[PDB]
RNA sequence: CGUCAAAGCACUUUGCAAAAGCUAACGUAUCUGUUUCUUGCCUUUUACCAGAAACAGCCGUUUGUAAGGUGUGCUAAUUUGACUGUAUAGUUUUUGUAAUCUUUU
């Protein structure tokens, strides 16, 4: 399967681990064991913070996943114009009759 | 519409074997050496002519015999190989493919012995000349 | 504007670039020739004599040919000037059985510290006046390494020539022994010893390694022999039905040897030429009775004289080389 | 899988990691594994206490690793498509 | 699977193992496993006291192992 | 082979567009003409000899796209793409060494 997991790719995530710690950052790479790779990571042990960088977690260590934010980031047809004119028709009445 | 065709192996086999009397027997290309479409261009440009080949219209102080060293005349074959070297004022010339790998495939004449059978034309392979570590 | 380069194919691609990439200009290329070199065959009969322009110093040295085992070792880099004198003297004594005082007395190697020429001391008065000779170390080398870079015959390099400093007459001050008064006379001593010692030209040969089928062989031999060829080895090489034909050829007589192989053997038989060796020209380059004709080629010993006149003709030197009396001092 | 190849690519650089033990290790990485074994040198350990030490050579078991911390240039590295019948990611010229 | 680990360079050399329950052992590395089960000879405990008891030939389980060190370069 | 997405499908007729982007057979084929020059054989110009450069035609080839035709299916078949595609309860991840208590700030 893993169809849902590809959809998460390149989003800022909030990942709770078995220790209780919570890592945060974008998701670059993903596995069948749920090994996650995360970019520009920050733990929140708890009024606390730390800067790590690139972090590769195991599957054993991970508990839950949750998105913090969204993913980060016919030329010219034939037609031609002209000016005015607005000719008057001598005849009245509809197009087909006469 | 009859564009595009795909032929089985055994079919192409028969066609080959039926057409045999027409199609060639070279496989190498080295054979041509001085008989390539390039060589013949230079001949035309240098106004020289090679023996078996064609011959066209022409297209188009420092020498001193006492300064030269006469050792083996220098033939026309030599000018058509290295036109920039052996020949001066070389224009409108084409340079040719210098050598190809050389094919080492002899087709099986007697078709009973298998596909992979050490042929008697290959030299034994003995190595008593060598001195190793 | 004579320009050099490894061989036919190399020269083709220069004269392609300069003709169509760099300059966009027509040319009159000449028929290619080899770069010659020059050596001594035997010892000199008459010992040398030389005077400085000031006549305060007299230099004399003997020229002798080296053994062929030695010459190769220097160009490989088995022996240097930068090593200690004791390590260098151990080399010659144990391989070629030189004397003990002769082995230590090596000054410096030939043209630009590689070319197979050697300086040496052969005298006793040097032991008496040792510190007097040590003021004249570099004044000999700067007229020797510059003076043997170029040569007597064709203004070319020299091979296998030893030098043996015999007599050295000296003056009181070191102002009488100047750079301008020693160097251009110290160089003249080499050219004088050459003419007495009977010199000859040497030319390069390169190893032609042909490949071929068995049937083509006879044509290869018949082609080679006409251009002076010595087959070193002919074998059916293993694992593939081809005969190797290693060979040697004198560079002057390999002008287009490749294209004649490929023609005559109909697309079989490839050949390469890898610089090797240096082979001496059979005849003597200084012989007045030889001169033949400027149109037809030469054959035996008469060929050596032919190259010399022609080589000097191209340079713009005196053609006869009869001005040997200029460099031979006076007696 | 890509989470393993990134590891193999940080061989040579200096790595930080965390084990079930509780301690963190820092050093040059020499060899890794698909298991997540490791082989490091000049390691500078720091436990829960804060106690520093030195360990010349070390082997590990992946099972015991919680997570790694890897150099910054290892985010521009290529992440390939892999395939159904291949172990190592690598780039792929052929069919698919 | 079953990547036979790179323990060839530790064979017939002294070690300083660590295992589960903060217990550790010294020994000559005889043989290893797919699952990292180990064979140690001349096995000496390192008790929490520091009292070193000689045992002999011993087979440590793979699961347990935390790490494996070298005493001498 | 497996999944997902798109689409009728295979075969065919016309129309309309393109076809050196980094030195290379749109065509492993190959013919005529115009102009400008050079040489041939020549005096009637044409018709020609055989080289060059510059332009042109003609016989063909490929691709995309649009509308059609025949046969088959629109209660199906075929094509086309895309893909982080495999199954493991017994030691390195998904069938747990967990559970529980207490003290310190």
């Amino acid at each position: 399967g893993t169809t849902k997991m590809v959809s998460l790719l390149n989003h800022s995530l909030n990942v709770t681990t078995k220790d209780g710690r919570t890592f945060v950052g974008q998701l670059l790479a993903f596995d069948g064991f749920m090994n996650l790779v995360l970019s520009d990571c920050q733990e929140y042990r708890h009024e606390e913070k730390r800067m790590l960088g690139l972090v590769i977690l195991r599957g054993e260590f991970i508990v839950s996943l949750s998105v913090q934010g969204p993913p980060p980031m016919l030329l010219s047809g034939p037609g031609v114009a002209r000016p005015a004119g607005r000719g008057i028709p001598l005849g009245q009445a509809p197009v087909g009759l006469a | 519409t009859y564009r595009r065709w795909k032929l089985n192996l055994p079919q192409m086999a028969n066609l080959h074997r039926l057409g045999y009397q027409l199609l060639s027997d070279l496989r190498d290309d080295n054979y041509f050496y001085l008989f390539n479409d390039n060589s013949f261009f230079t001949a035309k440009a240098l106004n020289v002519a090679i023996p078996g080949g064609p011959k066209f219209e022409p297209l188009y102080e420092f020498n001193d015999i006492y300064k030269l060293i006469i050792r083996h005349p220098i033939k026309t074959e030599y000018r058509i190989a290295f036109p920039y070297l052996y020949n001066s004022r070389a224009r409108s010339v084409a340079l040719s493919e210098y050598h190809q790998p050389s094919n080492v495939f002899v087709p099986p004449e007697d078709p009973d012995l298998p596909a992979f059978f050490w042929d008697p034309i290959i030299n034994p392979i003995t190595s008593r000349q060598l001195t190793l570590h | 504007h004579t320009i050099f380069g490894t061989g036919e194919m190399y020269m083709d691609c220069l004269l392609y670039d300069l003709r169509t990439l760099y300059s966009e200009i027509e040319i009159r290329v000449s028929d290619p020739v080899a770069r010659f070199c020059e050596t001594a065959v035997d010892t000199s009969s008459i010992k040398c004599f030389s005077d400085t322009p000031n006549k305060k110093n007299r230099i004399t040295m003997v020229v002798e040919p080296l053994e062929k085992g030695i010459s190769n070792d220097i160009e490989n880099g088995k022996v240097n000037i930068n090593w200690p004198q004791k390590r260098i003297s151990e080399f010659f004594q144990k391989n070629y059985d030189w004397d003990l005082l002769a082995s230590r007395s090596i000054w410096a190697f030939g043209p630009d510290d590689r070319g197979t020429n050697i300086l040496r001391d052969d005298t006793l008065s040097t032991d008496v006046d040792k510190n007097v000779l040590n003021s004249v170390k570099e004044y000999i080398k700067q007229g020797f390494q510059w003076g043997t870079r170029e040569g007597p015959l064709c203004d070319e390099t020299i091979r296998n020539v030893n030098f043996r400093l015999m007599d050295v007459v000296l003056a009181p001050e070191q102002i009488y022994r100047g750079g301008g008064q020693i160097i251009p006379t110290a160089r003249r001593v080499c050219y004088s010893s050459f003419l007495t010692a009977s010199p000859r030209l040497m030319e390069p040969v390169y190893m032609v390694e042909v490949h071929a089928p068995a049937d083509s062989l006879p044509i290869i031999y018949d082609l080679l022999t006409r251009r002076r060829g010595h087959v070193l080895q002919d074998i059916p090489r293993p694992g593939s039905p081809l005969y190797l034909v290693r060979a040697l050829i004198p560079v002057i007589d390999s002008c287009g040897f490749e294209t004649d192989l490929r023609v005559h053997t109909q697309g079989q038989a490839m050949c390469q030429m890898v610089f090797d060796h240096w082979q001496v020209v059979p005849g003597d380059p200084l012989d007045k009775s030889i001169k033949p004709k400027p149109l037809e080629p030469a054959r035996g010993s008469d060929l050596a004289r032919d190259f010399l006149i022609k080589t000097r003709r191209r340079k713009g030197l005196v053609e006869d080389v009869s001005t040997t009396r200029y460099f031979d001092q006076e007696m | 899988s890509l989470c393993i190849k990134l590891l193999h690519e940080t061989q040579g650089h200096i790595v930080t990691m965390e084990l079930e033990n509780g301690s963190t290790y820092r050093g040059k990485l020499i060899e890794a594994e698909d298991n997540m074994n490791c082989q490091m040198r000049d390691i500078s350990v720091t436990a829960r206490d804060g106690r520093v030490s030195h360990l010349d050579q070390v082997y590990i078991r992946g099972s015991h690793i919680r997570f790694l911390i890897v150099p910054d240039m290892l985010r521009n590295a290529p992440m390939f498509k892999v395939g159904p019948g291949r172990s190592v990611p690598l780039p792929t010229r052929g069919r698919r | 699977k079953a990547g036979a680990p790179d323990l060839k360079k530790y064979l017939d050399r002294q070690v300083f193992v660590q295992l589960n329950g903060s217990r550790k052992v010294y020994g000559v590395l005889r043989g290893y496993d797919i699952f990292l089960n180990i064979v140690l000879e001349d096995s000496i405990e390192e008790k929490v006291d520091g009292e070193k008891v000689k045992i002999g030939s011993v087979a440590i389980r793979g699961n347990s192992v935390i790490m494996i060190e070298t005493l001498d370069k």
